[PDB]
RNA sequence: UUUUUGUUUGCUAAUGUAAAAGAGAAAUUAUAUAUGUACCGGUACAUAAAUAAUCCUAUCAC
RNA sequence: UUGGAUAAGGUGCCUAAAUAUUCGCUCAUGAGAUCCCAUAAAAGGUGUUGGUUCAUAUGAACUAGCCCUGAAAAUGGAUGGCGCUAAAGCGGAUUACCGAUACCAAGCCAUAAAAAGAAGAAAAAAUUUUUUUUUAGAAUCUUUUUAUGAGUAGAAAAUCGUGGGGU
RNA sequence: UAAAUAGUACCUGAAAUCGUUAAGAUGGAACGGAUUAAGAGAGAAAACAAGUAAAGAGGGGAAUAUUCUCUUCUUUAUUAAAAGAAACAUCAGUGAUUAAUUUAAUUUCAAUAAAGCAAUCCCCUGAAAUUGUUUUCACUUUCUCCCCGCACUAAUGUGGGGAAAACUGGCUUUAUUUCUUCAAUUAUUUUUUUUGCUGAGGAAUUUUAAAAUUAUUUGAAUUUUUCUUCUUAUAAUUUAAGUUGUUUCUAUACAGUACUUUCUUAACCCACUCGUCUUGAAAC
């Protein structure tokens, strides 16, 4: 679905409408008249192989390889925690700098692209959130600080919907290991953190 | 070694001003290493950060930080406006703030 | 009736025909003239340009003889000056 | 500056004070238009003690009400509180000054089972 | 709109009505500013002031 | 602009473009450092200066000359004084950003082992034609007062020593950690050595 | 002088920053030229001449 | 009020913006530096720059730019200050920028004018049934629209208070 | 004595003025306006959680002193939801930015590779013999040669005087414009990168109609078609018909270090005693 006025093709999602406004006279009403909106539509640069940095997190500066766009303009992205710790996790575009390396131009690599793909279409956006009853117990135990720590890591780790992530990233790990291993200087370009040194410029260097 | 950077420097110099008379609504900033209006409209549109320290704790921490947006340029030497949530107080004039390569 | 937002009726593309029925025709006709190739102009400017060597020739004759005007003020005048002086 | 809370925005705070009446004591702050000669207010200098106008009118659509987001009415008996059963929504009520603490009680519970809010609800007890 | 557009660009037999039911354009400052609205335009040092002929559209353009 | 201290060698640099620089720079909340303020250079000639600064002197407060304008002698104080003149000093960010200047004579012991900047855009050298006459601010204080020119000469000659003697241990270090690099740089991994070379290290 | 915990009756525990995020950088000098070396200011030879548009320093955990 | 863009004027620092670009002139042992404006003349110069007209690349005579002499006053002193001479001076030129309570877009107050007006269910959350908001109609009123807003002396309207009196 | 801070100046007990304590500021005024920041006081009436089940205290109403029902408070666990704020995205309005673009007009040029012309000669340009017309010489490069100074130069060359062709420059033909150029200005059109600010309103007989877009469908036209246009019908959308969505936080709290607010201090910019007569008042 879509509308290209002005041969623009701006592709129309279902947007749901939830704002609730008293109207003028007697009753309310949904404020949104609209039942479709225009999707994110994201950067030329970003493809599923490539290799972003992480901006913003607890993993700042942190690489990682771009894994799926959630058709949610949030992408998911995998720093293989095999070999960088870094977990599957959902982030958006505009807290990431990605680069201009896929990770499937290497000869060895470009092989296991569809098994990636393969192990890649099954995340969604619903996984990523947080469900309300687990949240609901990690809030119990708030009413020492190392025990209640371990408790909220724990529930997290029990969560159901966590568990299929971990899989995914496991296995989609193990998939990515010796491959990427094997080529030692990527290895360790993926394994270490990207700085900001005072003797280059942003305005000047590229991505 | 650890604590990682990746955002630009930017020293807090007066407000939007004309001789004898100030706008406290926009701050001009300059850039580490911007001389030039070409190379400071690159900034245009990132989120900047005031992170100042406090006397005493306010949310268990000693530290708080006044958000802003490199707005546009300000003259011919790579010097930017930025617009805050709240008016920068004059005490931080010459001080130093982050500027983020996000968005 | 309330007023509501002024559409910019420039780049507002449903606003510009409601208020121009023949806009959206002669946009399409002005983007079907643009999705013309390139070899046509590329074979066709020698044959474009070989027919204004008469019009060349024309436009070369008027500032020829402009300029020969001007260089005989030039011519007359010092001649008056020479005159003049003795 | 403004102060903008909801759909409630307050185009300007802090009261407008008389001039001079920082450095005199006979001057109350209470505002007085100064009508002088040459009087600085009065001709606008630039710097000091601006008067008010009526640019600095708050909004028709939401004049009245209290950061609650209602209008306030102030009640002397349970009597008065009778129109509030049909605009508990709209109204808030505020008990007057010398109102007893036999009345204040029964205001307090009438105002509670009408599920109508009252603004000094903890006073005199 | 584009009969109105007609008739101001060429001088129609209806240009009074139309120009009177046109509101006095309400123009911005320029976008680069003015050479120096005290002198005229025809001076030989900058100016602004006069009749501008073609050229005042260039101007037009920076102030609308 | 952004270190923590900016020393700058005043040598070769006229009075007021190098006051003007400076203020800004402590404006912008930078400390800075002056040193060899007594080879500041300033345009026009020795005598035209003496002028302007007799003319200066002659001008105190008549009731109580305590009061009246300090004149200052050091070629320091002199340029201290300049930038003050170019600076809101009579505010309290004014009043920081005049004691954000250090000025000395000479190279004291902190500043004869640090890096000396220099601004191109005050150089004599880069803003005087050669045919015009300038003074040397040293030899101005000195006739108006200052008697400490030449003593600062024989400190500058001593530093000038042992700078000399630093220079040439340098020089010898850095040439045999030269001789060391491209020895081991042949000892790294090929393709190590093709990224060094195609990048120029 | 070193380590741990902290500064979350008028008092008797106790905190402030005009500026950390690699805040990195010691030769001297001339500007119609300089600097190093070797001989006796001179001679000879090297070096430098977008000089910070550079160099140096960071991530390889256990 | 929020943004934008300018006027006058500026962009070396004070002071936001050019130690911008481009072409000439000027060295002042009291240079000069924005209308009003904060003085300067006759007369001179073998200072330098450019023109004009005469005499076998020299000698003259003019001319007019900047500079110099003419040019001396009383508290200490003022291109506003610092200072500036490869100008931050003088005369242009080309760009960019900064810069108002003025201009533009949007919101809101009021004033003026205008268009118009003397009767029925909407949504949401739970689970067909409940729950929560509203379900309006005051003519000096209600809804909506546009334009506009300095002000002494002076005038008017609407408001805000005080003692006392009927209701 | 109800009360003595109602003790005879005795109701209440303001301001000026002064004391005690605490906090803060303090370089030849002090106060102030505008904007925030830091502290210190206070605060929950929007600044989360209605209901639900149980047990404890109560209050009412109806039903013919016994049943049902409505509730308020307290505790338990038991679930929502909503509101604000941030970020991102979308749209619209209004700007800033950086790349372009169709078609025309205006003496444009500039190259490529094969011929040819002229030689102070050529596209030019200059100087001379009721307007045109014609004629003459004089116009260029050399890392070319000759003579003189013969090293004299700023010079890895040079000054003066002569010759040479013709690379250089110019012109004339043929083919090409991706080797290279196809500019600039104007008119006439179509886009594009990155981004700032704003979101009024809430439409019970115009947030309709249409306009645009999509998917089918009717015929026609024409620039001849993957945004071609015009209607024939249908159904949806919004680019129409002024901002909506997602996720987090506030927060699973009842008042704190957060949030709202007052006050006190700073800091940047600005700010002369008011009243009055007066043309003119901060006025010595």
């Amino acid at each position: 679905k879509h509308y290209n006025v002005k041969g623009k093709k701006k592709v129309l999602v279902p947007v749901n409408a939830k704002k609730t406004i008293n109207k003028k006279y007697f009753g309310r009403k949904v404020a949104s008249k609209k039942k479709y909106v225009v999707q994110r539509k994201l950067r030329k640069s970003i493809e599923v192989g490539k290799v972003a940095i992480i901006l913003t997190g607890k993993h700042m500066g942190k690489r990682c390889i771009i894994t799926k766009i959630l058709n949610s303009g949030l992408l998911a992205v995998v720093g293989p925690y095999e070999i960088n710790g870094v977990p599957l996790k959902r982030v958006d575009s505009r807290y990431l700098v990605v680069t201009s390396t896929n990770i499937f131009n290497f000869e060895n690599i470009a092989k296991l692209k569809d098994d990636f793909l393969n192990y890649a279409q099954d995340i969604d956006d619903d996984s990523f959130i947080k469900t309300l009853e687990i949240k609901k117990k990690q809030k119990k135990l708030l009413k020492f600080m190392n025990n209640v720590i371990d408790k909220i890591k724990e529930i997290r780790k029990e969560d159901p919907k966590v568990q299929k992530l971990e899989g995914i990233q496991k296995d989609i790990g193990s998939l990515l290991k010796p491959e990427i291993l094997k080529n030692k200087v990527f290895a360790h370009y993926l394994k270490s953190k990207f700085t900001l040194r005072n003797d280059m410029v942003l305005h000047k260097m590229k991505f | 070694l650890q604590a990682v950077r990746l955002y630009e420097k930017g020293v807090i110099l007066g407000y939007k001003r004309s001789q004898r008379n100030q706008d406290p609504n926009f701050t001009l900033i300059s850039i580490k290493n911007v001389n030039t209006k070409k190379h400071a409209q690159f900034y245009v549109g990132k989120r900047v950060a005031y992170v100042y320290r406090t006397t005493k704790h306010h949310d268990g921490v000693k530290i708080k930080c006044i958000w802003g947006k490199v707005c546009r340029t300000h003259g011919n030497s790579g010097v930017i406006r930025a617009k805050f949530k709240t008016h920068i107080p004059p005490k931080a004039f010459g001080d130093r703030v982050r500027i983020l390569m996000y968005p | 009736k309330k007023r509501l937002q002024n559409k910019n009726s420039l780049t507002n593309f449903a606003v510009r025909c409601r208020l121009n029925p023949a806009y959206k025709l002669l946009r399409s006709l002005a983007v079907l003239r643009m999705r013309k190739s390139i070899l046509e102009k590329s074979k066709n400017k020698k044959e474009k340009r070989v027919q204004k060597q008469i019009q060349k020739k024309e436009l070369q004759k008027i500032n020829h003889d402009y300029y020969k005007g001007v260089a005989k003020a030039v011519k007359k005048k010092k001649k008056r000056e020479e005159k003049k002086a003795k | 500056a403004v102060k903008k809370v909801g759909k409630i925005i307050k185009k300007r705070t802090k009261k407008f004070t008389r001039f001079q009446s920082n450095r005199f004591m006979r001057v109350k702050p209470a505002w007085r238009k100064p009508r002088g000669i040459d009087c600085r207010v009065r001709r606008r200098y630039k710097g000091t003690n601006l008067m008010p106008s009526i640019g600095y009118g708050s909004n028709k659509k939401t004049k009245f009400l209290l950061p609650n987001n209602k209008y306030k009415y102030v009640v002397k008996n349970v009597k008065e509180m009778e129109p509030l059963i049909m605009n508990h929504t709209k109204y808030c009520v505020q008990i007057a000054h010398n109102v007893s603490s036999k009345k204040r009680k029964q205001i307090i519970e009438r105002a509670k089972q009408m599920n109508v809010s009252v603004i000094n609800a903890k006073a005199r007890l | 709109i584009e009969d109105m557009v007609y008739q101001l660009y060429t001088c129609g037999p209806v240009f009074k009505k139309v120009n009177n039911f046109l509101w006095a354009f309400k123009l911005k400052p320029p976008r680069k500013g003015f050479k120096a609205k005290r002198h005229a335009f025809n001076e030989p040092r900058p100016g602004d002031w006069g009749n501008r002929e073609a050229h005042i559209n260039e101007l037009i353009n920076r102030m609308i | 602009m952004y270190k923590k201290e900016y020393v700058i060698d005043c040598k070769g640099h006229l009075l007021g473009r190098l006051a003007s620089l400076i203020a800004k720079e402590l404006l912008n909340g930078q400390r800075i450092v002056a040193v060899r303020c007594e080879d500041i250079n300033i345009s026009g000639s020795l005598y035209r200066n003496k002028l302007k600064y007799q003319e200066f002197l002659r001008l105190r407060t008549n009731t109580n000359p305590k009061k009246g304008p300090l004149h200052l002698r050091e070629p320091s104080k002199i340029l201290w004084r300049c930038v003050r003149g170019m600076l809101p000093h009579k505010t309290y960010k004014g009043q920081l950003a005049l004691k954000k200047l250090k000025v000395c004579v000479g190279m004291p012991y902190p500043y004869d082992k640090k890096k000396k900047y220099v601004l191109p855009s005050a150089l004599r050298a880069f803003r005087l034609k050669k045919h015009r006459r300038y003074c040397r601010l040293g030899t101005l204080s000195s006739r108006v007062g200052w008697n400490y020119d030449t003593l600062v000469k024989k400190n500058e000659v001593l530093r000038k020593q042992v700078s000399k003697a630093y220079y040439k241990k340098k020089v010898n270090n850095l040439n045999e950690k030269k001789e060391i690099k491209t020895e081991a740089l042949n000892l790294i991994n090929p393709e190590q050595r093709q990224v060094l070379e195609n990048f120029g290290y």
